[PDB]
């Protein structure tokens, strides 16, 4: 599936 | 906006992409 | 996209991926129309038959992407949504009439070699170019076949189809807020949008001023790349007064 995105964008 | 629809890596450099000519040829 | 090819780098710098926060997954395509506004299909955000009704906090937009699944460090930019606006007469009950929505970003996105807005058509560019046989270009990260998924953004060029042929291809009611595109069986060539390409752009390069215009939004169809079936696209120009009203009032 998808590579984790940086935590900053997930609040 | 003023610069819309002009791609940095194509129109802005006067480079064409590999299939845009197919579109132009259809505009008859 | 079925029977397309890999996009070139920077080929579609207005491409946007609508991304669900949890679970992290692709929801739809979309397009960048200014530094603060993204255009998509209403059914990407609201479709009650499938229990779909997203709120702003459910979603992110990812701009500048090429790879479907990778986090494209130093290239893509990820934006949060301030507000969703769905056309007030979007018809999710019957036929997806007026399948259009806008998303305002919390902060402007910085343009780059990979991030740049598409133009919206004026009346004359629409009248000139929305003609049967004239080709546009559809892009997305959706399915490669009806019944899998691409490594990178896919692109296909497709001709606009005569309205009677569109109408005669389906039992669903077509409206002036839609057009259809795709090759006919006797034309041999193939290609279509598919599930996951929803909300992405159908663009045409004006031969008058050499700019790209978004004439359609991937909206609906029946199967993918079936002989005698065509993809249906929201007619952006027909709905442009609503787009402008929203941007002028809010933004
Ligand atoms: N290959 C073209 C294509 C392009 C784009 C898509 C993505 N769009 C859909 O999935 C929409 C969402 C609701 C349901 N849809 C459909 O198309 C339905 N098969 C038909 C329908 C149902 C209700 C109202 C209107 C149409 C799929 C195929
Ligand atoms: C979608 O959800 C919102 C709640 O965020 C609600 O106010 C709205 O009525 C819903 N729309 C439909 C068609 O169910
Ligand atoms: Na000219
Ligand atoms: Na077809």
């Amino acid at each position: 599936d998808f590579e984790e995105i940086p935590e900053e964008y997930l609040q | 906006e003023a610069d819309c629809g002009l791609r940095p890596l194509f129109e802005k450099k006067s480079l064409e992409d590999k299939t845009e000519r197919e579109l132009l040829e259809s505009y008859i | 996209i079925v029977e397309g090819s890999d996009a070139e780098i920077g080929m579609s710098p207005w491409q946007v991926m609508l991304f669900r926060k949890s679970p992290q997954e692709l929801l739809c395509g979309a397009s960048l129309i200014s530094d603060r506004w993204v255009l998509t299909a209403a059914h990407c955000l609201l479709y009650p038959p499938w229990d779909k009704n997203f709120t702003e906090n459910d979603l992110l937009v990812r701009i500048g992407k090429h790879s479907r699944t990778r986090y494209e460090r130093n290239i893509e930019k990820i934006s949060m949504l301030e507000k969703i606006y769905i056309h007030p007469r979007y018809n999710w009950r019957e036929n997806l009439d007026r399948d259009i929505a806008l998303m305002k970003l919390k902060k402007p996105v910085a343009f780059s070699d990979y991030i740049h807005p598409v133009c919206l058509p004026d009346r004359e560019t629409a009248a000139s170019l929305l003609q049967a046989g004239y080709k546009g270009r559809v892009t997305g990260w959706g399915n490669l076949k009806e019944t899998g998924q691409p490594s990178v953004l896919q692109v296909v060029n497709l001709p606009i189809v005569e309205r009677p042929v569109c109408k005669d291809s389906t039992r669903i009611r077509i409206t002036d807020n839609m057009f259809c595109a795709g090759y006919k069986p006797d034309e041999g060539k193939r290609g279509d949008a598919c599930e996951g390409d929803s909300g992405g752009p159908f663009v045409m390069k004006s031969p008058f001023n050499n700019r790209w215009y978004q004439m359609g939004i991937v909206s609906w169809g029946e199967g993918c790349d079936r002989d005698g079936k065509y993809g249906f696209y929201t007619h952006v120009f027909r709905l442009k007064k609503w787009i402008q009203k929203v941007i002028d009032q809010f933004g």
